[PDB]
């Protein structure tokens, strides 16, 4: 269950994998991991699937609520800590689940909650069985300068040799990129598959 | 003697409160909708007022929901209150079933609601009328929700002071699968004909949906054309 | 001044208030139904209005399960209400015994509830009264529920402002087992005879089940034929 | 102006409302039963109605339990209601005790029901008087419970626009331990004189238990035999 | 103007309603009991009626305890009812300290119900007056409950249309510590001055309980002869 | 037109119905009580009854606790009641403190609890005054709470439709500090001039306590003495 | 006859109700209280009564807290109860925080519970006016919290039957900041100035507090001073 | 005889208590406020009164967050009430989210509230009419919450007994972006245009935010300039 | 999760450090833990991230509220009594906390609350898992004599000494001081890497 979320200069980036499991065991080598739960905001699942679906759901209801009332999207930040609170109201009878809350409103933003209700804004956050690898590329591979292709490529060479290591990641890499022009915007199977196919990896 | 209490039946068994509410809606400004090829409109006449009244909150018409919409007539504060009900019980029923499914358990859950406040003393029914409009899984949707909690679908109905004559003009008039535009207009010759002599239609707000697509408000501008 | 409170006995012993719903319910519109050989049919009718409004959402009969149906005539907020009451029930009995066994506690759960309403202050009872008709282990069922819970299993019956001039035939007229067709007809000629001198019995919608079938309803045009 | 609310006693310390719906039980047919050697057997007038009526929902005879039945007489609705509270605590009793040990806590569980109802405002008591009768671990039982939640034990009594003329009878003709078609035929003289001249004695339900045996309802033939 | 609620107070500081109640008790037949030497007694005048009511269940007098019992007079229905909260409380109170001990607050409980009933509205009080008698840890009791919850012991005192007259008389020649059957007469005698010229005192019930012994009703025949 | 609630004002601005329960207890026979030399008394009239009430419960002198005490004027139902209630609120202080400390808050709950019922509709105000006295941590105490929760401590007071005159008296002859016997006689002549003409004060209860002792009631022979 | 509900506007859109409390307060005894060079004062006319009453019972001045007290008018009975929900809001707003921080929220909390009443039928508000007073972190504080909920900061205000005619003297002769002493004689010179001709201001009660100093209740002799 | 109760509709379908109080409003005195270039500002006319008032209690005109806030009119009771509801909800608002992010739900929950006691009878509606206005993640806000729940946003608006002259005034005066200095006084002067001939406008309070900086309130002295 | 606050003169300094771990794991170099909770108070949170965010905003806003109304900033002894209130009334069910509340009334206080709600005035107080080395340094260079900077400069030394021994606080080093004049102010980035660097520290 990799998943991962990059800021930059008016984008973000927040790319998963899609296995889900059961020990020795596979399920399903293809499942859904990345969601786009508002017009400029997405967020990743990532460890108990019911829990974690629950809560999209829990979540794009919500935010969509506020947004047809309101007018104008939900800021990032209070995205995060609506999350935040919903996740400790409930602490000890908590949620499975680890999540990653990323888009733009007025700047690039990515936050990390844990099953707390923690929330935490970084410039990089890999949650998931296989984010140490992940936070391993990262920290020798992530440049604040770097493009808006530049990053599609970088999540993807992530993700990539996590799934070299993490048993527990596999399948496809469903990335996406939030621009303040362009929105939330998933990237077609066969685009990723050219980054793939360039770098050097198979699967 | 009777209609006094939302609770009590007159001897021709009638609810007298209840009806006194379908008065208050009475009392709105006229608004009419109809289906038409692939998705439905929304028309409201609106008495342009006060310049010092941000047109945001003034629009009788409301997106529920992305792809569903309504429409209210009668007493403003039940209206925004109503209206929310529609928005949340849209919510709830989105996360579900993982989407708004069918727009008819949209308008049963605010019915089901209004309907409840016309059986118990101690309450008031809404002094409102909501027009439904928008695509669900089957498609095109009109429905139209009373004080009373009567919804029925339609291809083409109304609410308001005007109503009556503005569903006597499409009672023998509309005809179905009408290019947006057209049908856009003759809505707009129905509304107009509900008006008293010598009153001259103003700018009314008008928005639409079509299979696959999301709602959308035509602006003053491309609603001046109708004129 | 007794007939104010749902609660009131007068000196006769009377509940005008209850009595009063009885007579919401006689301002609606005809509908009988009988049973004949191998099952039932209803037969309900309506002057057809605004052809704006889906035909769909104006049927005074309803399918609560496959094998059970029924009709209302009343106030129509509650009509609605009572309906869906019929078909929850219908699932919850459907659920502890594993299958709607005997029609009649479908009817009973209804019943129990339409009385509630009329023994309490703060409430009114249902203006309603509902026609069930179906299939169960035992077989061609028919019961009809008035606003007081009062329930009675029939062979043939019918609620609204005909009634009894619907029974006073049937109650001079009906003969059991009549091969579907036939009874079909009979009520027809019984329903016709309701109206007043001038009016055109217009289409009436018509629906049945027989031992071993789901119910079906006679499309426009079957139905076209026995008028 | 006293007789509004359940709950105000008059000058003279009278609860008119109460009072005024042992009145609507006095709108009900006639019905009495009395025991006799080894058991009791109850009779209730009916006058025939609509043959599109099925008789097995139209018999004020209810068996409550296989050794217990009872009869109603007042508010059709308030009847059945009332029926079923008898036939569900009958169980409770059955199952708290491994078996209806005393027909009297069957009573009274419907006497305290029925009593509650008249002594709080915001409801209203039942309009129905119950007759029970039946086998228990002491013999032949029978009483009668009245609106207000009153029970007595007879050996012969009875329900409805009769009673007085039929207890009359009774009051000075009954004579214990008849052998049950004895029993039956004076009951049957006793229903008789309460009716009005001109009217004809119609065919009544009758049924029976005795020390030992399950009741069981004298079928329309064997009953046609006492006319 | 104010005699229509339980708790409305009225100028001169009453409260009618509580009071009619007190009216209402005044409409049942005399009964009265007094302590003599180590137990005491209770009368109880009963116009005998329909040989058809079997006399167990028309007894005034009821055994609460083995060494204790009441009487009532009042609305019947309210009469059983209390009856049972004694019964009832009586139970409570032996379980929760191994036995009966003090006949007090049984009557406290009973007090305390029947108080309670006479201070908010959306109720009425009980038409019904008790006189509690027996034995306790203490010996002879003897208390008189009326509607409103006043309880006072007595050594002898009287419910019912006769009360005042059967008082008059004690409370001029009662002498305590009779011994049983002198006092049993006394009681007679002065139960008797309380009915109206031309009236025979029929057989009224009596139980009696002595220091040490429970107690025992008086059979018919050994009451036949205080006559 | 305002005397009808207990929760209206009036337009001066008062509460009528509070006030006529004031008016409830001035129909209640007078008692008076003060503190002297260590200790206080308590003196109440009582119109000797029927020699057939054990004296035992006709005391309008009840003992709370064996350190304090009160005496009631008013409704005799609602007497009882609120006794026990300072009873019980006794030992709940009693438990949660180890010993009743300030007799005060003895008086405050049961003050509380008057006052409520004189602010909530649906209740009525208890029509009872109470005079408390007893020795407390601090002493001597005399309290006297009327009908809407006021409480005062005094040195001197009464209740009952004498007080007025009964204080006319202490209020212009009464001197503290008196010994035992001394405030007994004074107290005994302000109570006799309450009285009307031709009336003979009769034998009147009496109790007292004195620092560090428990309460003692004169008995009928020791109070025969002041006559 | 709108004058009945506290929950009734009047055409003009007044609750007399509500109004009428604020006439209670009326017809309470005046008592004004104003700050000065560092710390706050209040006096209250007390019309000396029965010398059997402890004074210590009848001081309109109170010690809710060491460094705040208040002082009330109108009902008795709502009166002493206020009173406690100041003292009892005191210690929990003082337990959650440690201390008594700003006496503003002290005034909150009996405002908010005051103003309540105001709106809910099946209740009455205070008829009840308090002037608070006292030292906090920010220092001299006084308000005065009518009965509906309403709270305003002074230098000086005054609250019954003379109140206008005190704060008319104040409102034209009260100069800020005077040295005790000073304030409370013009506050004594502006209270006489309320009375009725003929009438002779009798010894009235004052109490104080200063910046870093407890209050402190003048004694009647320190008192009779600035008579 | 509909104007009694919040929830009787009229024959016309009016809601003359609901009305009524949007009448009580009226009677407090005008307050304006109008959004421009980068922010908004608020006007509150004040009839100066008691010198012996602290002005920090007596402004119109309140802080609900920095960067919010409003201005009342109508009873000052439910004034007071109503602007904690703001603060209080505000909060709610800033911590479930981390900031007040759209002022707007500050003013549903609000809105929302106050609609509620427009709809169930035992309450009365809120007689005070609401103005926010602030900076939030859009920008400059104006609303206006009257006391059916109706809100609705401005870009200039008022409430109190101006409002109609004040709105006629800037509905044709007002002209959106002005420098605050500008828009301050056009709105003094359209708050002076509501006055009655012979009143001279005195010290009015004001206050303004703008795009990134928090409110402020115009001191005495900076608003005594624009007179 | 290094924290400290000490008093002096009319003053009072809190610093924190800033990192999130999860054992040997490090998911955020950089996240939030010292926050101003009213015009002249602040507060650290250290130990479980959820709870003290909730904590945090809990508090903000009751603070916030009271001041709103009050005109007047909340005493800094009701501030930790409050805490300790909310803190205690649900001892069985906590909050994985450690707070620190600092600010200055009417003089500089210093409070620190534990799970429990038992708040404890002090001169100075080092909450998280490297306060025993803060407590080591201060036991040997705190003087309540100290200048306004002498004391930003001992706190940094302080938080500089515990990330060398403490495994789990790390990242840049905030600060931030209440003056009854400049009330709270939180220090430049900028200059507080000019104290690190006159010192003799790396990071």
């Amino acid at each position: 269950t990799t998943t991962v979320g990059i800021t930059l200069k008016d984008a973000v980036i927040m790319a998963t994998e899609r296995r889900v499991t059961m020990e020795n065991f596979i399920m399903h080598k293809n499942g859904k991991k990345l969601f786009q739960i508002d017009t400029y905001t997405g967020m990743t699942i990532a460890g108990l699937v019911g829990d974690a679906q629950v809560l999209v759901r829990y979540m794009k209801a919500e935010l969509e609520l506020y947004r047809l009332q309101r007018r104008v999207n939900m800021p990032i930040e209070a995205v995060a800590t609506l999350l935040s609170n919903m996740l400790n109201q409930v602490k000890y009878m908590p949620y499975m689940v680890q999540l990653l809350v990323g888009g733009i409103d007025t700047a690039p933003h990515v936050f990390s909650i844990d099953a707390a209700g923690g929330s935490v804004e970084d410039i990089y956050a890999s949650t998931g069985s296989g984010s140490p690898f992940v936070y391993g590329v990262l920290e020798s591979q992530y440049s604040e300068k770097m493009t808006v292709d530049e990053g599609v490529d970088l999540v993807i060479r992530a993700i990539s040799a996590a799934k070299q290591r993490d048993s527990a990641s596999g399948g496809m890499i469903d990335v996406a990129v939030i621009t303040r022009k362009d929105g939330y915007v998933q990237l077609p199977t066969d685009q990723i598959e050219s980054r793939i196919r360039k770098l050097g990896l198979i699967l | 003697a009777y209609d006094r209490a939302i609770t009590v039946f007159s001897p021709d068994g009638r609810l007298f409160q209840v009806e006194y509410a379908r008065e208050a809606v009475k009392k709105g400004s006229t608004a009419l909708g109809m289906k038409f090829a692939n998705g439905v409109l929304l028309i409201s006449d609106k008495k342009v007022r006060s310049r010092l009244i941000e047109q945001n909150s003034i629009e009788k018409i409301q997106l529920i929901d992305d792809y569903v919409a309504a429409v209210t007539s009668g007493l403003v504060a039940d209206a925004r209150v109503l209206v929310d009900f529609a928005r949340i019980s849209a919510q709830q029923e989105k996360v579900t079933y993982g989407s708004l499914v069918n727009i008819e358990n949209l308008v049963k859950r605010v019915a089901d609601q209004m309907q409840q406040y016309t059986q118990y003393g101690g309450v008031r029914p809404y002094g409102v009328s909501l027009i439904f409009a928008g695509i669900d899984q089957i498609g095109p949707r009109l429905f139209d929700c009373d004080p009373a909690g009567t919804i029925n679908e339609y291809k083409a109905t109304a609410i308001g002071s005007g109503k009556d004559a503005v569903v006597s003009f499409l009672e023998r008039e509309y005809k179905e699968n009408l290019p947006e535009k057209e049908a856009v207009t003759l809505g707009i010759k129905a509304l107009k004909s509900s008006l008293e002599e010598g009153e001259e239609l103003k700018a009314p707000e008008i928005a639409s949906i079509t299979v696959g697509n999301k709602y959308r408000i035509y602006d003053q501008e491309e609603v001046k054309k109708f004129l």
